[PDB]
RNA sequence: AAGCUCGUAUCAGUUUUAUGAGGUAAAGCGAAAACUUUAAAUAUGUAAGAAGUCCUUGUUUGAACGUGGACAUUUGAAUGAAGAGCUUUUAGUGGGCCAUUUUUGGUAAGCAGAACUGGCGAUGCGGGAUGAACCGAACGUAGAGUUAAGGUGCCGGAAUACACGCUCAUCAGACACCACAAAAGGUGUUAGUUCAUCUAGACAGCCGGACGGUGGCCAUGGAAGUCGGAAUCCGCUAAGGAGUGUGUAACAACUCACCGGCCGAAUGAACUA
RNA sequence: GCAGUCAAGCGUUCAUAGCGACAUUGCUUUUUGAUUCUUCGAUGUCGGCUCUUCCUAUCAUACCGAAGCAGAAUUCGGUAAGCGUUGGAUUGUUCACCCACUAAUAGGGAGUGAGCUGGGUUUAGACCGUCGUGAGACAGGUUAGUUUUACCCUACUGAU
C-alpha cells in the first residue's frame, strides 16, 4: 500500500502540475504546441495517468493476493512480486520522464504574457547594433547582433502609458518563406501576431 | 507429499479445440442476427472462440503511434530534431482564420462556463464549503460492497429490488452491468416494491 | 621471472630424446 | 604495483601509438636515401609550424626531408665511426643537435644553402626568445587583436576567453555586459624582452606574428666526395 | 621443524619381467627423516603411478650446504594450492643455506598466503651466481655498494620489573 | 565496443525494418501435501466445528460458476484466488501473450485437485490461443491447445504457463 | 507497541531529587565570574522576602507594543537591612 | 618492501641559515625567520653541506616515506618564503552592493572587516593572522593583497576572507559576489 | 541363576590367504581407444581340516558312494583369550533425540526415506568463561611424578618467551568457514602471475607541432571535427581523427590521440592470494 | 514470476558439454492525463485512558550538498534523535480515510491480559435464521449477564 500510494502520489504531482494543453488560451495553446510537440506533451502525460492506473491496480490485486498468504515466505514473495510489478511499470516510464523534466525546466521559464491585456508586438527589424526597441521602450534584456536569429523565442517588457498597464513582445523574426517551410521560430513569431489582440 | 509427476503422453501436444472455418462463417454471421427477448435467460454459454468471432466494424482507425516516427528526444530537448512543424497550414490566411475559430470558441467556453462559477468568487472570500458528512457515504462501506458480492457469487436469480417511488433513483446500475459482464449466467429480475 | 629459465629449459628439451630413442629395438 | 596508484585516463579516439617499427622505418628510409641522393643537410626547425615545414618540403620535389627522432637519426647516420654507415659519416650525427630533419639532395650546395639563407616566413615570438615588439593592450573592451587592427576594424574578444585571459595570461579582465574588459591600459612585453611562457601564449592569443622564422642550416655531407663541410647559416 | 635437505631415492620392486628398475632421486627438505621420506612417496605417486606398496627406498641422505658460511641469493620456484586454485611463485631469499632459505620461503607462505607445509611445493632453488640477475629489489636493496643502515630506536630488553631511570632508545 | 569499431532466416522487403519424446517441460514438480492445499475454517460460536475447508492456492473455476450454500459448502475457493487468464508463452515463436484459462487438465499433486482445478506449478490447462493463428492441415484453426503452468502462481500473483506445442 | 500520541514528559528531570532543601538558606553555587581590574565588590547580599504588591510602570522599552504606555506590574518587596561583616575565607584551588 | 633508506635533498641558498635540532626547524633568512615542529613525523635530517640538507627515513612503510618529500617541501615553502615571501592576491567582486573591506585594530590585534555583503548588515570579522600583511592596492579597483614568510599563514587568512563571504541560499551561478584570491606568487620576483 | 551338563580349546565387532563383487576407468601395447591386459581399493560376502583326507569293494558309459584300515597329533595362516551349547527358568525392558558414513528422492531454503555405526538414557571428572549433543578422559581412599584437551598480559596455575611476516579498523580481531549476509565495491597495504613498453630514451611533467584537399556530402536561420543523418577517403608526414572534450549564433581559441624537443631508468595493464 | 537474449566471467581438458553477474525483451485494461469515478471470503479479536523510556529507517526545527535553484517556493540527498509531532468526525475497534489546525501533524520497540476500562474467549436466560426425524449444532444474527493485593519482598517516590 505504501509503496503504490507513493507512486501515486508523485504521479499525481506530474498531473495536477502540468498544463492541460487543450485549456490553455489558444495563444498558449499553440505556443506550447510550437515549442513541445503537443501530441508528444499529451501522450507522455497520458504515459503518466496510465501508469497511475496500473500501479493503483497492481496494488489493489496484490493486497488481495496477500490477505490470503498463509506464510512469511509466500508473503514476502506476493511483496516482492508487486514491488517488481510497480518497478516494471516505471521503468517502462524512462522516456516520458526524461522528456517531461526537460519541459517542465523550459515551460517554467517562458514569458507570462497575457493575450488580453494592451500588447504590442515588435515585428520587423527592430534590433539592429546597439539599439534595440524592446531595451529602450521597457525594462528588458534582448540579445543584440546582427544574424539573422539572435532570439529564438517571445521576449516580454512593460510599461506604463496614460496611468495603464502594456506589454511589449518582442518576436524572435521571420523569414519570406511559405508556411509549409517555416520553422517554429518563426512560427512563434506568427502565432503570436495571430493571436494577441495587439497594436 | 505427493509424487506429483506428469507423464510423456502425446495428448498434450495435440490440437484439443479446432473451429472449421464454415463454423467460423455461421457463428460470426450468427451473432449478429441474435437478439435478445428480456423473458430468454442464459442458461449456459457456448464455448466459443469469441475472439474469432466478435469483430465489429469499425469506421474510424487507431490513431498512429507517433513514437515510432519521432521520439521524445527528438519532439524536444538538447537533442531535438523537430524543427518544423510538422503538420504546418497551407497558407498564411487559413491559420489566421482558423486561429479566429479557436478563439472564439475559447471565450465563449469561458462565458459558458462562467454560468457555473460563483465558487470562484467565494475564494476571494476565501470560505470553502462545509464537509461531506459521513452519513451521505454510507452504503459505501467495503464490508456491505464484499457482502453483496458474497450473495451475487452464491446465487442462481438475483433480484433487484426497486422502490415504485422513483425507480430510476434507486436503481444500481453498475452492479447491472458487473453482472451482465462477469456472470452472464446469473438472473437479474426487477421487482417493483 | 625465474633466472635460469632457458638452461632449465634447454636440460629438458635434450631429456625429451629419451622417450623416443630407446623403446625399440 | 601496489594501491593508491593514479589511475591512466584513456579516452576513445583513433589514431594509435606508432611503436617500433615506425622507427625502424625512419631509420631505413633514411639508410637509403644516404645510399641514393649524394648532399645530406642537417636542418634545426626546432619550433616549426606544420604549413612551412610542408612548404618547405614542396618548394622542392627531387629531393628528400626525413624528420623523427634525434636519437634514430643519429642512429642511422651512426655515433661514432665504428657505427657509422659512409666515411666521415659520425661527424654528422655530432651536429644533430635537437629537433633536427635530414635533407637528401642532389641539388648544387649553392643552390640549397643560398635557398636556406634567404627563405623567411613569419611566426609567433615563442617563448624564451628575445621579444620583437612591444605591445600594450589598450583599455576598454579588449577585441581579438588587442588594437593591432582598429576597433571598428575587429571583434570583441569571445566572453568565453576571459577565464583564460583572467587566470592563464594573468590580465586584470572584467566582464562588462558580456565583453572583456580592463579599466586600464595593460603592456604584455618590451622590445628586447626574454620572453617568458605567459608572455609568448599571450602574443600567440592576439595573433601577433611580429617574428620571423628561418631555417638554421649546420653542415652538410657530401656522399660521393666522403666528407662534410661545416657550413652554419644561423 | 628446523629443516633438513635430503635426497631420497627410490624404485619399483622387481620384477621376474624387470630386474633392477630405474632409480629416481628428489632433493627433499624436511624436519627429519620420515616426514622426508613421505614426502617422496606422496610426490613419486603424483608424477606417475608408483605406489608406496610397490616400491622401496634404496637410500635417503642428508645434504648439506657446500658453503654454509657464504651469503646467497637463492632464487626458489614454488607451486601451491592455497587458497582457491594452484599457482607458480618465485621468490628472492638472501641467505646463507639452502634450508634456511627453504625454512624462511615456509614462514613467508604461511605468513601472506597462508598456506600449510603439505600445501607448498618446492620446485627448484638455486644460488643466483651473478647478482645482476637478481631481480626482487627488496633482495637487491641489500646488494648496493659498501652498505650501511642504523637500526634505529632501540628497545632495550629489561628483566626488571621496575627501572629507575628513563629508558634511551640511543644507537 | 570502441575497439572493436576501429577494428575493421530471410524476410520479404515488408517485413525488414520491423522485428520486435512428448516429455512435458516439467515431468516432475514439487508435491503439495493437502494440509497445505486446504486451510481449516472453524465454525460456530465457539469454532468447535472444522469441516469446511478453504483452499490456499490458485484456482480456475470455470465459465458458469456459482457457489453453493454456505450450509453445504466445505471447498472454499476465495474469489480472490479465481484466476481467468493466464499468460502463455510460445516456445517456438518465442512470445508470451496473455490467454484465457478454458479447462484444468491435470493437477500432477492429485485428481481431486483437477476436480477442484487449482493451478499449481506443473498442472495441465487448455487455453484459448484462437489469437496465436494456429491452423492445422487440413484448414481448421486450433483455437484450444494444452500449456503447462511454470510456475508457483499462489506466491508470485500471476498463472503463467508455457504452450505444449 | 509504541506511544500512540506523543506527548512531552510531565516535569523536569534536572530539577531532581524533589527533596527537602537541607538548609533553609539557600546555597550559591555559583558567584560571578572574578574579574580582577575591576575594584573590590561584593557579589551578593541577604535580606529577607517581605511581600509583594503591585506597580504602575512608565515603560519605555521601544520597538515594544506597550512602548510609551504605563503598565502595571507584580513586584517583591525584600526587607535588606545592612549586613555585616565578620569574617574572610580563603579558598586555594586543588586537584580535588 | 621496506626501503632501506630513502632520502630527499633540501637546498638551502646563499642568504639563508637553518637550524634543526630534534626536528624543530628553525630557517632565518632575508626576510625573517620562520619555525616549525616537525616531532610528528620520525625522519632524520643531515647536513651534507652549507648549501645543501638530506632528510631521509631509514627502514620505511609506504605510508611513512609519503612523508619525507613533505617534510621537504614544507622546508621548502619556508625557505621561499623567508627568501623570496609569499603573497596572495585576492579580488573581491560584487553585483549591485559595493563590498567595503577594511582594516580595523578592534581590541590590540587586527581585523579585516567585511562590510555590506550583499547588503548584509552583519559585519564580518576576519582576523589577520601574526606576520600576514593586508594591503589594499590602489593601481587596481577591488584588491586585496596579502603577504608573509609563510605560505601557510598567508594562505589560511586569504581562505578565511574567501569563506567569510560564502553567499548563503542563492543560486551560485547568479549570485558571483565575494572575495577571490586571484593570484598567488612570491614578493620578489624575480630573484 | 538356587542351577549342572560337558569344561575335553572353543571362539573372535580383527587381519592374512584363496575366491567373488559392484569391473568401476586409469596402465599401453595391442587389429584396433572402442577391449585385454593390467592395477589399487569403495570396504564388504564365502572358505581355510583331526566328528577332516586317503584307500576300500559293493549299489545304480557312468559317479553316488556301502563297508573295513591308514594318515597322528606344525593338527595345516596371523593375533588375542581359558569359559558350551543349551536341556532347565526369572527380573527389568519395546520407546528416542543427536552426530558420522553410505544411499535414494528433494526446493526458495530447510530437508524427507532407507541401512549401518557411534554419543546420551544409567555418567561423574579435566577443558571449551557458561551449557543435553564439542574437545579430553579405565570414577574405591590417598601420596608423588607425568600428562591429555585447553592454555601461559592481568583476572588465572603457566614465557608481557624466542622467531619470520602480515594488519590500524570514526565501535578491528581474537570464531566455528567446499556457513550466510558473500557476488561484488576501495586512489588501504603486502606478496605474486601473465603480457606489454624501455639509452632507436621508459613512466610523470613542461615546451612545440597537431597540417593540406576541406567550410567533405545532406540538413537550416546558423552548423566550419564537436545540435544532427550517413560517408568516414586521400595527400603530406615524425605525427596529426573527415576529430576526444571545453567552447562559438556560426567561426575563432584551447584541448586529446598522435608525434617531436628537454630530462634520465625503470614503468604500465589485467589478474591471483 | 515465467520464457527468451547478450556475455563479463566460470567450467576448463571440447569454451558448445554446460553454468553464468550486469544489461535487456516479451507478457499485465484502449498511447492524446478519459477512464481504469471501482469496492470481490483477512476464521483476526485487540484497543483506549493514563504514563515512561528507547530506536533511527528524520515529519518538523539546526547546519550542509546537488538541481533552470533569478527571487519566493520546491524537489532529491548528507550529518543529525537535541526537541516537538494536535483537535475532532467515523465504524467490532485500530489504521485508513474525512474535516481542520499546525513547524510537523515521521515510522516503530519495550509496553501497559485480572493499574482502570469497551467489545469479544462471555458459561446456565431468551428470540429469529440454517441444518438435523429428534435431542440438539450451527453460515448466522440480536439481546441481558458478580471477579475481590501489597498488610510480604524488591523496585520507585519522598522521610528519619
Amino acid at each position: 500500500k505504501y509503496t503504490g500510494e507513493g507512486f501515486v502520489e508523485k504521479f499525481e504531482d506530474i498531473l495536477k502540475g502540468f498544463p492541460n494543453i487543450n485549456d490553455v488560451h489558444p495563444f498558449h495553446r499553440d505556443l506550447m504546441d510550437t515549442l513541445y510537440e503537443k501530441n508528444h506533451y499529451k501522450i507522455s502525460l497520458a504515459a503518466i495517468s496510465r501508469a497511475k492506473s496500473l500501479v493503483e491496480q497492481v496494488a489493489r490485486d496484490y493486497v488481495r493476493l496477500l490477505k490470503f498468504g498463509q506464510s512469511l515466505f509466500q508473503c514476502k514473495q506476493l511483496k516482492r512480486a508487486a514491488l517488481g510489478r510497480m518497478a516494471t511499470i516505471v521503468k517502462k516510464l524512462r522516456d516520458p520522464l526524461a522528456y517531461l523534466e526537460q519541459v517542465r525546466q523550459h515551460i517554467g521559464r517562458l514569458p507570462s504574457i497575457d493575450p488580453n491585456t494592451r500588447t504590442l508586438l515588435i515585428c520587423g527589424y527592430p534590433n539592429v547594433g546597439k539599439s534595440s526597441f524592446l531595451r529602450c521602450i521597457t525594462k528588458s534584456d534582448v540579445d543584440v547582433q546582427p544574424y539573422a536569429f539572435t532570439t529564438k523565442s517571445l521576449y516580454v517588457g512593460h510599461f506604463d502609458y496614460k496611468y495603464l498597464r502594456f506589454q511589449a513582445i518582442d518576436t524572435p523574426g521571420i523569414l519570406d518563406r511559405p508556411t509549409e517551410e517555416m520553422n517554429n521560430i518563426e512560427m512563434q513569431s506568427i502565432y503570436a501576431i495571430a493571436h494577441l489582440r495587439s497594436c | 507429499i505427493p509424487d506429483a509427476r506428469v507423464q510423456p503422453d502425446r495428448r498434450w501436444f495435440g490440437n484439443t479445440r479446432v473451429i472449421s472455418q464454415d463454423a467460423l462463417q455461421h457463428f460470426r454471421s450468427a451473432l449478429g442476427e441474435t437478439q435478445k427477448d428480456t423473458y430468454q435467460v442464459l442458461l449456459r454459454r457456448n464455448k466459443l472462440p469469441m475472439s474469432l468471432l466478435e469483430e465489429k466494424d469499425a469506421d474510424e482507425s487507431p490513431k498512429a503511434r507517433i513514437l515510432d516516427t519521432e521520439s521524445y528526444a527528438d519532439a524536444f530537448g538538447p537533442k531535438a530534431q523537430r524543427k518544423r512543424p510538422r503538420l504546418a497550414a497551407s497558407n498564411l490566411e487559413d491559420l489566421v482564420k482558423a486561429t479566429n475559430e479557436d478563439i472564439t470558441k475559447y471565450e465563449e467556453k469561458q462565458v459558458l462556463d462562467a454560468t457555473l462559477g460563483g465558487n470562484q468568487e467565494d475564494k476571494e472570500n476565501g470560505w470553502t464549503s462545509a464537509a461531506k458528512e459521513a452519513i451521505f457515504s454510507k452504503g459505501q462501506s467495503k464490508r456491505i460492497w464484499n457482502e453483496l458480492y458474497k450473495v451475487i457469487d452464491s446465487s442462481d436469480v438475483v433480484i433487484h429490488v426497486l422502490d415504485a417511488r422513483d425507480p430510476l433513483g434507486t436503481r444500481c446500475k453498475s452492479v447491472e452491468e458487473y453482472m451482465k459482464k462477469e456472470t452472464p449466467h446469473k438472473h437479474l429480475i426487477y421487482v417493483l416494491n | 621471472n625465474f633466472p635460469y629459465k632457458a638452461k632449465i629449459l634447454e636440460e629438458i628439451e635434450a631429456k625429451k630424446m629419451k622417450d623416443l630413442e630407446e623403446r625399440e629395438l | 604495483m601496489p594501491r593508491s596508484k593514479r589511475s591512466k585516463l584513456v579516452t576513445l579516439a583513433q589514431t594509435d601509438k606508432k611503436g617500433r617499427e615506425n622507427k625502424e622505418r625512419i631509420f631505413d628510409e633514411v639508410r637509403e636515401a644516404l645510399d641514393t641522393y649524394r648532399y645530406v643537410w642537417v636542418l634545426h626547425l626546432d619550433d616549426v609550424r606544420t604549413p612551412v615545414l610542408q612548404e618547405i618540403r614542396t618548394s622542392w620535389a627531387g629531393s628528400k626531408l626525413i624528420m623523427g627522432k634525434r636519437k634514430v637519426l643519429q642512429k642511422a647516420l651512426g655515433e661514432k665511426r665504428e657505427e657509422e654507415y659512409k666515411e666521415n659519416l659520425y661527424q654528422l650525427s655530432k651536429l644533430c643537435s635537437g629537433v633536427t630533419g635530414l635533407l637528401f639532395t642532389d641539388e648544387d650546395v649553392n643552390t640549397v644553402k643560398e635557398y636556406f639563407k634567404s627563405y623567411v616566413r613569419s611566426d609567433y615570438s615563442r617563448p624564451n626568445t628575445k621579444a620583437p615588439l612591444t605591445f600594450t593592450i589598450p583599455e576598454g573592451i579588449v577585441y581579438s587583436r588587442g588594437g593591432q587592427i582598429p576597433a571598428e576594424e575587429d571583434v570583441p574578444m569571445i566572453h568565453s576567453l576571459e577565464p583564460t585571459m583572467r587566470n592563464k595570461f594573468e590580465i586584470p579582465t572584467k566582464i562588462k555586459a558580456g565583453k572583456i574588459t580592463i579599466d586600464s591600459p595593460y603592456l604584455v612585453c618590451t622590445e628586447g624582452e626574454k620572453l617568458d611562457v605567459r608572455q609568448a601564449l599571450i602574443l600567440k592569443q592576439f595573433g601577433i606574428a611580429a617574428s620571423e622564422f628561418k631555417v638554421k642550416v649546420s653542415a652538410y655531407y657530401d656522399n660521393d666526395s666522403s666528407t662534410v663541410e661545416s657550413t652554419n647559416i644561423n | 621443524a628446523h629443516f633438513k635437505e635430503y635426497q631420497v631415492i627410490g624404485r619399483r620392486l622387481p620384477t621376474e619381467s624387470v630386474p633392477e628398475p630405474k632409480l629416481f632421486r628428489m632433493r627433499i627438505f624436511a624436519s627429519n627423516e620420515v616426514i622426508a621420506k613421505s614426502r617422496y612417496w606422496y610426490f613419486l605417486q603424483k608424477l606417475h603411478k608408483v605406489k608406496k606398496a610397490s616400491g622401496e627406498i634404496v637410500s635417503i641422505n642428508q645434504i648439506n650446504e657446500a658453503h654454509p658460511t657464504k651469503v646467497k641469493n637463492f632464487g626458489v620456484w614454488v607451486r601451491y594450492d592455497s587458497r582457491s586454485g594452484t599457482h607458480n611463485m618465485y621468490k628472492e631469499i638472501r641467505d646463507v643455506s639452502r634450508v634456511a632459505a627453504v625454512e624462511t620461503l615456509y614462514q613467508d607462505m604461511a605468513a601472506r598466503h597462508r598456506a600449510r607445509f603439505r600445501s607448498i611445493h618446492i620446485l627448484k632453488v638455486a644460488e643466483i651466481e651473478k647478482t645482476a640477475d637478481v631481480k626482487r629489489q627488496y633482495v637487491k636493496q641489500f646488494l648496493t655498494k659498501d652498505l650501511k643502515f642504523p637500526l634505529p630506536h632501540r628497545v632495550q630488553k629489561s628483566t626488571k620489573t621496575f627501572s629507575y631511570k628513563r629508558p634511551s632508545t640511543f644507537y | 565496443a570502441h575497439e572493436q569499431s576501429k577494428v575493421k532466416d530471410a524476410l520479404p522487403t515488408y517485413l525488414l525494418d520491423r522485428e520486435q519424446k512428448f516429455s512435458v517441460p516439467l515431468p516432475k514438480v514439487r508435491g503439495i501435501s493437502e494440509e497445505e492445499m486446504f486451510k481449516v475454517i472453524k465454525t460456530g460460536k465457539s469454532r468447535s466445528k472444522s469441516w469446511k475447508r478453504m483452499i490456499t492456492k490458485h484456482t480456475f473455476v470455470g465459465e458458469g460458476f456459482t457457489r453453493r450454500p454456505v450450509k453445504m459448502e466445505r471447498i472454499i475457493r476465495p474469489s480472490a484466488l479465481r484466476q481467468k487468464k493466464a499468460n502463455v508463452t510460445h516456445p517456438e515463436l518465442g512470445v508470451t501473450v496473455f490467454l484465457p484459462i478454458l479447462a484444468v487438465k491435470k493437477n500432477p499433486q492429485s485428481p481431486m485437485y483437477t476436480q477442484l482445478g487449482v493451478l499449481t506449478k506443473g498442472t495441465i490447462i487448455e487455453v484459448n490461443v484462437s489469437e496465436l493463428g494456429m491452423v492445422t492441415a487440413g484448414g481448421k484453426v486450433v483455437w484450444g491447445k494444452y500449456a503447462q503452468v511454470t510456475n508457483e502462481p499462489d506466491r508470485d500473483g500471476c498463472v503463467n504457463a508455457v504452450l505444449l506445442v | 507497541s509504541h506511544r500512540k500520541y506523543e506527548a512531552p514528559r510531565h516535569g523536569h528531570l534536572g530539577f531532581l531529587p524533589r527533596k527537602r532543601a537541607a538548609s533553609i538558606r539557600a546555597r550559591v553555587k555559583a558567584f560571578p565570574k572574578d574579574d580582577r581590574s575591576k575594584p573590590v565588590a561584593l557579589t551578593s547580599f541577604l535580606g529577607y522576602k517581605a511581600g509583594m504588591t503591585t506597580i504602575v510602570r512608565d515603560l519605555d522599552r521601544p520597538g515594544s507594543k506597550f512602548h510609551k504606555r504605563e503598565v502595571v506590574e507584580a513586584v517583591t518587596v525584600v526587607d535588606t537591612p545592612p549586613v555585616v561583616v565578620v569574617g574572610v575565607v580563603g579558598y586555594v584551588e586543588t586537584p580535588r | 618492501m621496506k626501503y632501506i633508506q630513502t632520502e630527499q635533498q633540501i637546498e638551502v641558498p646563499e642568504g639563508v641559515t637553518v637550524s634543526i635540532k630534534s626536528r624543530i626547524v628553525k630557517v632565518v633568512g632575508p626576510r625573517g625567520t620562520l619555525t616549525k615542529n616537525l616531532k610528528h613525523i620520525d625522519v632524520t635530517f643531515t647536513k651534507v653541506n652549507n648549501q645543501l640538507i638530506k632528510v631521509a627515513v631509514h627502514n620505511g612503510g609506504r605510508k611513512h616515506v609519503a612523508a619525507l618529500r613533505t617534510v621537504k617541501s614544507l622546508v621548502d615553502n619556508m625557505i621561499t618564503g623567508v627568501t623570496k615571501g609569499y603573497k596572495y592576491k585576492m579580488r573581491y567582486v560584487y553585483a549591485h552592493f559595493p563590498i567595503n573591506v577594511n582594516i580595523v585594530e578592534k581590541d590590540g590585534a587586527k581585523f579585516i572587516e567585511v562590510r555590506n555583503f550583499l547588503g548584509d548588515k552583519k559585519i564580518r570579522n576576519v582576523p589577520v593572522r601574526d606576520g600576514v600583511t593586508i594591503e589594499f592596492s590602489t593601481n587596481v579597483k577591488d584588491e586585496i593583497v596579502l603577504s608573509g614568510n609563510s605560505v601557510e599563514d598567508v594562505s589560511q587568512n586569504a581562505a578565511d576572507l574567501q569563506q567569510i563571504c560564502r553567499v548563503r541560499n542563492k543560486d551560485i551561478r547568479k549570485f558571483l559576489d565575494g572575495i577571490y584570491v586571484s593570484h598567488k606568487g612570491f614578493i620578489t620576483e624575480d630573484l
